[PDB]
């Protein structure tokens, strides 16, 4: 690997993210988006689950 | 889920004291572990 | 570039061996690899280029 190599011969960093869902608790997921809290109005709410 | 509940209380006693209290959840471990036997460590 | 040429060489060797159905082909490819390996280590550009050209032809013949 040299800084002067053509692109096909330049180094590339590779990360493979293998995703498995085995018979177990699955706590591996993205963030859960939250909104502003609204009071004194009729709302359709979702608190946790 | 391996769920651990606990309660600590002072005693003055060779046996378990008579009385009532409830244990609160302390830890909840998302492990997926197959448990059939256990040991106590001193 | 000598390192780009060396990378081409090892790529040609892998594929040449992959398609080397017979023993005569494997032996020729391994001999060419050895020659290229020595040429590379000793920074002999001309020997390395000649071996690579032969490997390229060899592989094209195996593929066709
Ligand atoms: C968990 O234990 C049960 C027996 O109570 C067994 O049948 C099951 O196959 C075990 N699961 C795993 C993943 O070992």
């Amino acid at each position: 690997f040299q800084p002067t190599n053509g692109v096909g011969y330049q180094p590339y960093r590779v990360v493979v993210l293998s995703f498995e869902l085995l018979h177990a608790p699955a706590t591996v997921c993205g963030p859960k988006k939250s909104t502003n809290l609204v009071k004194n109005k009729c709302v359709n709410f979702n608190f946790n689950g | 889920y391996f769920k651990i509940y606990s309660k600590h209380t002072p005693i003055n006693l060779r046996d378990l004291p008579q009385g009532f209290s409830a244990l609160e959840p302390l830890v909840d471990l998302p492990i997926g572990i197959n448990i059939t036997r256990f040991q106590t460590l001193l | 570039n000598d390192d780009e040429l060396h990378m081409l060489m090892t790529d040609l060797v892998y594929e040449a061996l992959h398609f080397a159905k017979d023993e005569e082909i494997k032996k020729r490819v391994f001999q060419l690899f050895e020659l290229a390996d020595k040429a590379y280590k000793n920074n002999d550009r001309q020997k390395l280029e000649k071996v690579v050209e032969e490997l390229k032809e060899l592989l094209e013949r195996l593929l066709s």
